[PDB]
């Protein structure tokens, strides 16, 4: 039966973690009295992926994900999906997807919040070559492919972005509210601005490629270096 | 009062139960009725719940 | 919300036009100057201020039935101690008017010694009347062996 | 400041007292001519003090 | 040995913090010749600073 | 040289000579934020990842159950031009949005500061007002009780009624949890020290101190209330 | 002789055999737990310093700073000169383009630079001030240059000496900010002239941030021993009285400090003569006492 | 059979092994062995010394170590010499207190409170009328605690 | 009870007028309790509140006897007779 | 600035040491020297108890004290005192005696109060350069010693 | 306040999606974005 | 010696000028010593003088009585509570004593 | 029949507002799923104690007034 499996695993998580407790006491207490202040050093305690119990973040070995971010709870990463430094996918109350070829600047920072109205997903959705520029925040949003949003950019609630819509850097978008497929909106309240052009969604394009070219570039770097762990 | 209707009966309803306003959150509307006499979440029998697209990632990882 | 004249697409007042500046002379005859709020109590404006002489041993009194509400509920404690005294000037006393019974228990009680202007911190509330008020501060008593800590 | 707990430098000197307390004129008499009084300046303070006495 | 999956088996840091008079002459097991002489100078001063009660006590006793 | 090591020296709570932060019980802080100087939090307070808490230049103080945010950076000013403290206070209920700044400023209870705010030093929000996403709060302007604001600079758009303060309220009160689920991940004990390779310096310290006293005395009677505790 | 003896034996005895075998059954103990608890659980780990990261031979330049926040990251073709300042947060990605920071210039917490071209370098002249949660694209920033909290310059972007730009204010692209004006908005725009005063306490502000900087390194830049002397010495002082911190201070002024030196107690607190006042005290223009200026009173 | 050998090393357990719940006997009552001397002074009291009081002096230098240890574990600030003098101090008082106990115990088998190899002539049987205590022990672990005639 | 047992009426009438005189002394405390927010009283160590759970322990235990005392107050009654038995009075 | 956990844990330890002295205790019930002492069951029981309650209170200072310190070692030293000699209050024969052995009692609880913390470094930095008078330790020595006096006299 | 779930999948809500139409062309530049969710 | 209800004041005033800590430690010394002996005094020690104790226990109780019912209302201060509760509880106390060795 | 990752999908050749229509539908039904795993784990925490330390709580209620 899943409950008695369910309460299973829960015991022997818990078990597990008693077991943990125990032998670090046991070391701590060692320490004390071998004279030893190794257990007393204070190390950043951060985790770059943390899993809720039954929520693991699950991402594919392609994906460069920076030492400095942090991935938690349900969060799920494409193919080559680049997370810039210190951009934080909280994902603890809701699920957080991405699509394969999508770039999360630096610093953005991506929550869902606890509940919406009927009909409205309360996770986070994102494109497969979405381009999300540094200083972003994005709550319970979904996003279409092909969509480059700028720099400093704020996302709402049930806000949803159809496929090839650019959102200008410094702008908001209300909670609830729908940016058409090919139009470039800008504004602290977005407000329409004209439809893109060919040349315009090209140039989108290869900034994204160019952006997810860096980031396996750094990836390669960081694994040379030894800040980035071999999964 | 003849505009108060906050069933859907004589008023359509959208299912997002109001429209938001710029320069505020997205919220539900208060209910007519609050009471807190609510059971958990009801699921259809034998409803499937696998985590299929982490098993899937996994699976693809290997 | 209220209490406010602000139209849609209105700029917000600053807070120098709002601050009520109060005047003060210290324990050691020196003078001050701070600025209170309108709603918030003497006392308030006098420790976020850090105005030296006051005690207020029991910090402001009760939560609940507190002297500042201005009809003064009659289940009120009052003040539960007279470790917040301060002599208010004659125009402003006027103004203030005569003593709450419990308030003048009070400063009866208190240990050391008392004016006819005095008045507690904690039981005077800030209002836009009182700006360019002047107090004086003399020291006020410790009350028992947690004042020291 | 090290060792001067909540007292904090400024540009052109550090205080004398933490950030939000009142300046004390007979600290900065002391402190700016110590050990001269050109006469018996009669403050406040001294005349409470005469008057108490 | 040395290291194990994460886990540095031999882990040590050595600590600092160490009392003064660790390996002075007094602290050596009693009976011991730097003892002893340790012991002699230290009663030789407690006796200087106080021949009264030295003689009070150690020669009533 | 200076800056060359593999293994990063950064502290979630720092003091400066005499500043020493203080947090409250059920009081999270994530190990990307710093908190550093004369900073006070109070109890249930959420500090989420990388955020920035600086009282080095003057007090700064957090009321009980509110919730900073991420990419958010509170700092304080020197002086006002008003002579007002320049310490920055935040009241009780309190929910400032990711990618905000706060300068030296005095907000009330129950008021909301939307995602990527700009409070520059002086400003006053009084209890339970609401500011827009991307609107800035100039130097010593009063937002009253009550009231929503918008844009930059920030505008009057209408009063807030007793249902939207109710539901500000109980979205503060309902971060609460989320911290807690967060904060039951990490034990007691921190095991990063047990990855570490032993050093030269390690093995044999140059210098000798006198034993004085540990910081984790009769910490086998204290309990472990924060995981993320030194 | 017999009790310190088993005192000692048992001291080394416990310190030689139960100590390692106490450590090591704690940590196959912690081992196990954590395989038990694995998939649904993480441990510490040491986290990367980012700081002074090299990719493709582009090898920052940072050691002539006076202040690198250790959570900051700087990558690539960074090149800082000497006083520079960066703070907790700061993003620096000089791959993109060179990034270059003057003298004494100082980038608050999480501000981001990055360039939005293919190679466009950016430039920081000397004493420059930028703000927390800043955004500098791509552009040419000259000496004594202000940019206010939240603020973003764009690409492009030529802001002269003397320049400030208000906090919260979103810089159009390829704008030019003239010398002494203050820019402002969102999209920003020529506000009034910077004042004397106005200057004056920019300058205040920028340097008093730039001696901060030096507080903020000697704090985090410190080993693990020191930080736990600084543990205890704070836990110590939660308790040390008032007799306790005379003591200190009287021990760093030099008094005696045992009682075979009580008797030269007079060399140290009397005989000692006091520094002759600077002759720059007999120039002052009055000697007035100092009284509380009643202005506004 | 219920108490051990009053000469053994493990005769100072007698102690522990009690008739009754009572402090003293009272004024009269015969004491449960026989007495070798009633009116005993120091100096005999000494000469009684046995391998019982021996032993029990070996069981206080024996726990008196992890005493004196859990008594140091809460010194600071303390020196190395002052630490190891506070350890010889706690450990001598341990052993003193084993010796004082030793003392009293050849005192009571002096007296005949205590097994001290001999047994009356005739016993003085009681009536167990009131029982609530056999079967418990019996059936327990404190039959080895109490002494029955 | 023993009042009671004892016939001492006056002695019960003045022992229940102290009692509710106390009772209401200690219950008016009741109302101070009430707050507007939650206190900040424990004092920080660490840079984090320091919650003793030895004291915590000592308190539950306390609690558990405060609460259910009447179950196990026959046995702390016949105890205390016990003791006082030896007195001959 | 040694904290005092060491002294309460050697009060505990003795009185420890005490308990056991008496749960192992045999004699007849009579008095002892010179009839000024009394030793019977009912007032050993009361010895019993005393030092009983007194061990908890000290397990439960000591864990206090771990917590934060604010009492010298001297403050513990007078609780020994006290500890030590109030038990045997209850052992008294006659009135001479019981009056000699409560105005020791006294005495030592009037070290104790002596004893008390007076000046705290606590976070208010406003009274650095003015004279804050408080009369609290005066009035508990006052008072003390003279109810002391005059209950010694009648 | 409420804290349940509205999406439920016992059953498909009754839902009509033609009464409410989001406009997706010849926007004005003081116009404000249309609503994504239209469904009554 | 005690500090019951007619000398009170003192008790009253010891208490807020000491330490909670010694409080902690000086109601047990107290109630478990003080207070007992006096107990015993009329109980066991001085039990063949109650035909002159329980006329004076009784006055002291009834004036204690009437004249702490006014001021335990009248107290605003923690240390005065605890004091005033110790004085309630030897009254009480006393009573019970009264009805002991009648 | 078998899983598809609709938002790892090609949708292009769809229209934009068939492919937001169908990753929302997709989005509401992995929540759902993961709503329901979620729920199982509180009730199975809920259960493990109630069986684990109900009959030692009769015991010690049973021996307390019994
Ligand atoms: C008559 C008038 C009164 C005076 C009489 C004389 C009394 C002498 C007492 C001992 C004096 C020791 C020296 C004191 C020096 C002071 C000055 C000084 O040094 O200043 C610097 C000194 C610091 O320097 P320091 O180096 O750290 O310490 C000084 C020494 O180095 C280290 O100091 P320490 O104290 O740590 O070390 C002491 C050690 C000094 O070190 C040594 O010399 C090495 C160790 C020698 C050990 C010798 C042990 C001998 C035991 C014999 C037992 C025989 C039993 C036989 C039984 C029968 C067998 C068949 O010497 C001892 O151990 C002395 C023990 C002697 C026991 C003798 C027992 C006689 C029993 C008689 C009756 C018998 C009846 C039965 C007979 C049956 C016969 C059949 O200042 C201090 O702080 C010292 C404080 C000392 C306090 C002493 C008092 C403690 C108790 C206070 C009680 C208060 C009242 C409450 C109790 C009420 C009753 C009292
Ligand atoms: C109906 C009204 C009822 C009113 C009741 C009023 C009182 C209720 C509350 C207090 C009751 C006593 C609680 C236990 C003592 C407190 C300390 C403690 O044990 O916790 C620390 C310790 C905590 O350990 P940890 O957290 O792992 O480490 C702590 C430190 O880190 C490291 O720890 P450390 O190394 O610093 O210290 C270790 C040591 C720390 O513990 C201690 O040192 C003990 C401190 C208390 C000493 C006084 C105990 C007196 C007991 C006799 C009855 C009177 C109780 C009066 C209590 C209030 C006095 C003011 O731990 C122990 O060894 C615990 C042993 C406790 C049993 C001692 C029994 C002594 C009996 C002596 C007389 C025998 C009869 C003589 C007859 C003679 C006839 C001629 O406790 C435990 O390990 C177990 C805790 C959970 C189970 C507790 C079970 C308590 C049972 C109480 C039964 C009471 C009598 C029966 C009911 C009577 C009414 C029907
Ligand atoms: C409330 C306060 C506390 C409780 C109440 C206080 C009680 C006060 C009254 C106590 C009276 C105790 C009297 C005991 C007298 C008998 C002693 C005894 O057993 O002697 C047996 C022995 C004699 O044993 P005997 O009696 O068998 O010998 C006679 C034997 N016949 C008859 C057969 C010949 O006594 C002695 O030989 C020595 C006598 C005393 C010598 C002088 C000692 C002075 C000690 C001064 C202090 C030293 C401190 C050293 C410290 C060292 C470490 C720092
Ligand atoms: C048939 C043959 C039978 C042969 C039997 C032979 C053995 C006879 C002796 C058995 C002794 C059993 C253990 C006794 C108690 C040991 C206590 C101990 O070591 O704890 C150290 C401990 C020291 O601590 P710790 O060593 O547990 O560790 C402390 C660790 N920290 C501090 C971190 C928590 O002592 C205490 O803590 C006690 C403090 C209060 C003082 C209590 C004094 C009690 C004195 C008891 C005396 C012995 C009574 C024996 C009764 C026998 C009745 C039959
Ligand atoms: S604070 Fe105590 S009366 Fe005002």
């Amino acid at each position: 039966m899943k409950l008695f499996q369910a309460m299973w695993t829960r015991t022997i998580y818990s078990i597990g973690r008693m077991v943990r407790e125990t032998g670090l006491a046991l070391d701590r207490y060692g320490c004390k009295l071998e004279q030893d202040i190794s257990c007393y050093e204070p190390l950043s305690r951060h985790r770059n992926i943390l899993p809720i119990y039954d929520l693991v973040p699950t991402f594919y070995h392609s994906t460069f994900i920076a030492p400095n971010s942090s991935l938690i709870g349900a969060v799920y990463l494409g193919q080559n999906t680049v997370v810039g430094y210190g951009s934080t996918l909280r994902g603890d109350n809701h699920a957080i997807r991405v699509g394969h070829n999508t770039v999360i600047g630096d610093k953005v920072a991506i929550s869902n919040v606890a509940t919406l109205a009927a009909g409205i997903p309360v996770s986070t959705n994102i494109g497969n070559h979405v381009n999300i520029g540094a200083g972003c925040v994005l709550q319970s949003c979904v996003v279409d492919d092909n969509v480059t949003v700028g720099h400093n950019t704020v996302i709402l609630e049930g806000s949803v972005l159809e496929r090839g819509s650019v959102i200008a850097p410094n702008s908001l978008v209300p909670a609830g509210r729908l940016i058409p497929s090919g139009q470039l909106w800008a504004g602290s309240p977005v407000r329409y601005v004209r439809d893109l052009k060919e040349e315009e969604i090209k140039l989108n394009l290869e900034q994204t490629e160019q952006n997810l070219s860096i980031g396996k570039t750094h990836k390669s770097s960081l694994i040379q270096q030894e800040a980035y762990d071999r999964l | 009062l003849l505009k108060f209707d906050p069933f859907g009966f004589y008023s359509p309803k959208l299912l997002s139960e109001n429209r938001p306003e710029e320069a505020m959150p997205f919220y539900e509307d208060y209910p007519q009725n609050d009471s807190h006499w609510n059971l958990w979440e009801q699921f259809p029998e034998d409803f499937e719940d696998s985590n299929a697209e982490r098993e899937a990632i996994l699976k693809s990882n290997k | 919300a209220g209490n406010h004249h602000h139209h849609a697409g209105d700029q917000a007042d600053r807070v120098a036009d709002k601050i009520i500046w109060i005047n003060i002379q210290n324990r050691i005859g020196q003078f001050e100057r701070i600025s209170a709020f309108e709603g918030e109590s003497l006392l308030e404006a006098l420790q976020r201020n850090k105005v030296a002489g006051i005690v207020a041993t029991c910090e402001g009194g009760e939560d609940i039935n507190t002297m500042l509400e201005k009809p003064i509920d009659p289940v009120t404690y009052g003040p539960f101690c007279s470790s917040c005294q301060v002599v208010v000037s004659n125009p402003w006393r006027n103004k203030m008017g005569n003593l709450h019974y419990l308030e003048e228990r009070n400063l009866v009680r208190s240990s050391y010694p008392t004016t006819e202007n005095s008045r507690l911190a904690c039981c005077i509330l800030v209002e836009k009347w009182m700006n360019e008020m002047i107090i004086s501060i003399p020291q006020n008593p410790n009350s028992v062996y947690e004042d020291n800590m | 400041v090290k060792g001067k707990g909540s007292i904090r430098k400024g540009i052109h000197g550090e205080g004398f007292g933490a950030p939000s307390h009142a300046h004390d004129a007979l600290i900065h008499q002391i402190k700016q001519s110590k050990d001269t009084m050109d006469y018996q300046n009669i403050t406040n303070e001294v005349a409470q003090n005469f008057a108490n006495h | 040995d040395f290291f194990v999956d994460k886990y540095n088996f031999s882990r040590r840091v050595v600590d600092h913090r160490q009392p003064y008079d660790l390996n002075f002459s007094i602290n050596n097991p009693v009976g011991s010749r730097v003892w002893f002489k340790a012991w002699k100078q230290k009663a030789i001063g407690n006796f200087l600073n106080l021949v009264g009660v030295h003689y009070a006590f150690y020669g009533a006793g | 040289t200076k800056y060359g090591e593999n293994i990063s020296k950064h502290r979630s709570l720092m003091s400066l000579y005499d500043l020493h932060p203080q947090i409250g019980y059920q009081s999270y802080i994530a190990p990307n934020s710093t908190v550093i100087g004369e900073v006070t939090i109070g109890n249930e307070t959420t500090v989420w990842y990388n955020s920035v808490i600086r009282g080095d230049v003057n007090a700064v103080q957090i009321g009980n159950n509110v919730s900073i945010g991420e990419n958010v950076v509170i700092h304080t000013a020197g002086s006002l031009p008003t002579g007002q403290p320049a310490s920055v206070d935040i009241g009780h209920y309190v929910i400032i949005g990711s990618k905000s700044t706060i300068y030296s400023c005095t907000i009330q209870d129950e008021v909301v500061i939307g995602q990527g705010c700009v409070i520059l030093e002086g400003a006053r929000i009084e209890k339970g007002a609401m500011i827009a996403a991307n609107s800035v709060v100039p130097p010593g302007r009063l937002i009253p009780a009550g009231t929503l604001w918008a844009g930059n600079p920030c505008t009057f758009v209408r009063n807030l009624t007793k249902s939207e303060l109710a539901t500000n309220i109980d979205h503060a009160k309902k971060q609460l949890h989320l911290a807690q689920q967060h904060r039951y991940e990490y034990l007691p004990y921190n095991s990063a020290y047990l990855q570490k390779s032993n050093s030269e310096e390690d093995l044999n310290p140059t210098k000798y101190d006198d034993v004085t006293i540990n910081y984790n005395f009769g910490d086998e009677e204290r309990a472990q209330e924060n995981p993320l505790k030194y | 002789m017999l009790r310190l003896r088993l005192f000692d034996a048992y001291e080394k005895i416990s310190m030689t055999f139960l100590g390692p075998l106490y450590r090591r059954i704690g940590k196959s103990l912690a081992q196990t737990g954590l395989n038990i608890q694995q998939p649904y659980t993480s441990d510490d780990r040491l986290v990367p310093s980012l700081r002074n990261i090299r990719v493709t031979n582009k090898i920052p330049s940072i050691n002539d700073s006076e202040f690198i926040a250790p959570n900051s990251v700087v990558i690539g073709d960074v090149i800082t000169k000497e006083g520079s300042s960066i703070w907790y947060g700061a993003t620096l990605r000089g791959e993109l383009g060179p990034i270059e920071i003057g003298k004494q210039t100082v980038i608050q917490d999480l501000v981001n630079i990055q360039s939005g071209k293919q190679n466009q370098k950016t430039q920081i002249g000397d004493n420059v001030f930028i703000g927390p949660n800043s955004y500098i694209q791509s552009s040419k920033i000259n000496d004594n240059s202000f940019v206010g909290m939240g603020s973003t310059v764009s690409t492009g972007c030529n802001l002269a000496s003397n320049a400030v730009v208000a906090a919260g204010s979103v810089v159009p692209e390829n704008t030019q900010v003239p010398s002494n004006q203050i820019w402002a908005g969102s999209p920003a725009q020529y506000l009034r002239d910077i004042t004397p005063e106005e200057r004056q306490v920019l300058q205040e502000h920028h340097q008093e941030c730039v001696q901060l900087a030096r507080i903020h390194a000697e704090e985090t830049e410190k080993s693990f021993r020191e930080v736990l002397n600084d543990f205890d010495r704070i836990t110590a002082e939660a308790e040390y009285d008032h007799e306790s911190l005379a003591l200190q201070k009287m021990r760093d002024l030099g008094f005696p400090m045992e009682g075979e030196e009580e008797e030269y107690i007079e060399q140290r607190v009397f005989m000692r003569e006091q520094l002759p006042p600077l002759e720059s005290e007999f120039w002052k223009k009055n000697y007035d006492p100092y009284e509380q200026d009643l202005f506004h009173f | 059979s219920q108490t051990f050998a009053h000469d053994s090393f493990l005769g100072g357990l007698n102690l522990f092994k009690r008739r009754d719940p009572r402090f003293v006997l009272d004024q009269g009552e015969r004491p449960p062995y026989p007495i070798i001397n009633s009116n005993s002074s120091f100096v005999d009291v000494l000469s009684n010394f046995n391998k019982a009081d021996f032993g029990l002096v070996l069981f206080s230098a024996a726990i008196g170590f992890p005493l004196s240890r859990w008594v140091l574990k809460g010194l600071t600030f303390s020196s190395l010499n002052y630490r190891r003098g506070l350890f010889s101090s706690v450990y001598g008082g341990v052993i003193l207190w084993g010796l004082v106990l030793g003392f009293n115990n050849s005192y009571y088998r002096l007296n005949g409170f205590v097994d001290n190899g001999l047994v009356w002539k005739r016993k003085e049987r009681k009536l167990n009328k009131y029982d609530f205590t056999s079967e418990f022990e019996d059936n327990s672990f404190f039959k080895k605690l109490r002494i029955r005639d | 009870l023993y009042s009671s047992f004892k016939s001492q009426y006056l002695l019960i009438l003045f022992m229940t007028i102290l009692n509710i005189f106390g009772m209401y002394f200690y219950i008016q405390n009741l109302r101070f309790v009430v707050k507007k927010n939650k206190s900040s009283i424990l004092n920080y160590k660490n840079y984090y509140v320091n919650i003793n759970y030895s004291i915590t322990l000592n308190i539950i235990l306390l609690n558990f006897f405060n609460f259910f005392g009447i179950l196990f107050l026959s046995d702390l009654i016949i105890i205390l007779n016990y003791i006082s038995s030896y007195i001959y009075i | 600035k040694q904290n005092p956990s060491f002294i309460i844990r050697l009060n505990l330890l003795l009185n420890s040491l005490m308990v056991l002295y008496l749960i192992t205790f045999n004699g007849y019930s009579s008095t002892f020297w010179w009839s000024h002492f009394k030793l019977n069951n009912y007032s050993l029981y009361m010895y019993l108890l005393v030092i009983i309650f007194n061990n908890y209170f000290l397990y439960i200072t000591e864990k206090h004290i771990k917590i934060l310190n604010n009492y010298s070692i001297d403050y513990f030293f007078s609780i020994i005192n006290i500890t030590l000699f109030i038990p045997m209050i209850f052992l008294s024969n006659t009135l001479f005696t019981f009056f000699f052995l409560i105005e020791l009692v006294s005495c030592a609880i009037f070290y104790k109060f002596i004893v008390s913390k007076i000046s705290f470094k606590n976070s208010n930095y406003k009274d650095n350069y003015f004279s804050i008078f408080s009369k609290n330790y005066l009035n508990v020595l006052f008072y003390q010693y003279w109810s002391s006096f005059f209950s010694s006299v009648m | 306040r409420q804290n349940f779930a509205k999406n439920i999948t016992t059953t498909d809500i009754p839902k009509d999606s033609h009464h409410f139409a989001a406009k997706r062309s010849g926007f004005t530049q003081t116009e404000q974005a249309p609503f994504a969710y239209n469904d009554v | 010696k005690l500090g019951i209800a007619p000398i009170q004041l003192y008790k009253i005033e010891i208490y807020k000028g000491l330490p909670f800590l010694s409080i902690f430690f000086y109601t047990t010394f107290y109630f478990l010593i003080f207070f007992l002996f006096f107990s015993l005094l009329f109980i066991y020690y001085l039990s063949a003088l109650n035909n002159f104790f329980w006329i004076i226990l009784l006055i002291i109780s009834i004036i204690g009585i009437f004249y702490i019912i006014s001021i335990i209302f009248d107290i605003n201060l923690f240390k005065a509570f605890l004091a005033y509760s110790t004085i309630i509880n030897s009254i009480s106390f006393i009573l019970l004593i009264i009805a002991i060795i009648f | 029949h078998q899983f598809e990752n609709v938002l790892l999908s090609n949708r292009k050749n769809l229209t934009p507002q068939e492919s937001v229509q169908k990753v929302i539908n997709y989005a509401l039904l992995q929540d759902a799923k993961q709503r329901s795993r979620t729920l199982r784990h509180i009730k199975a925490s809920w259960v493990i104690p109630a069986l684990l330390f109900t009959y030692p709580a009769w015991y010690l209620a049973k021996g307390a007034v019994n």
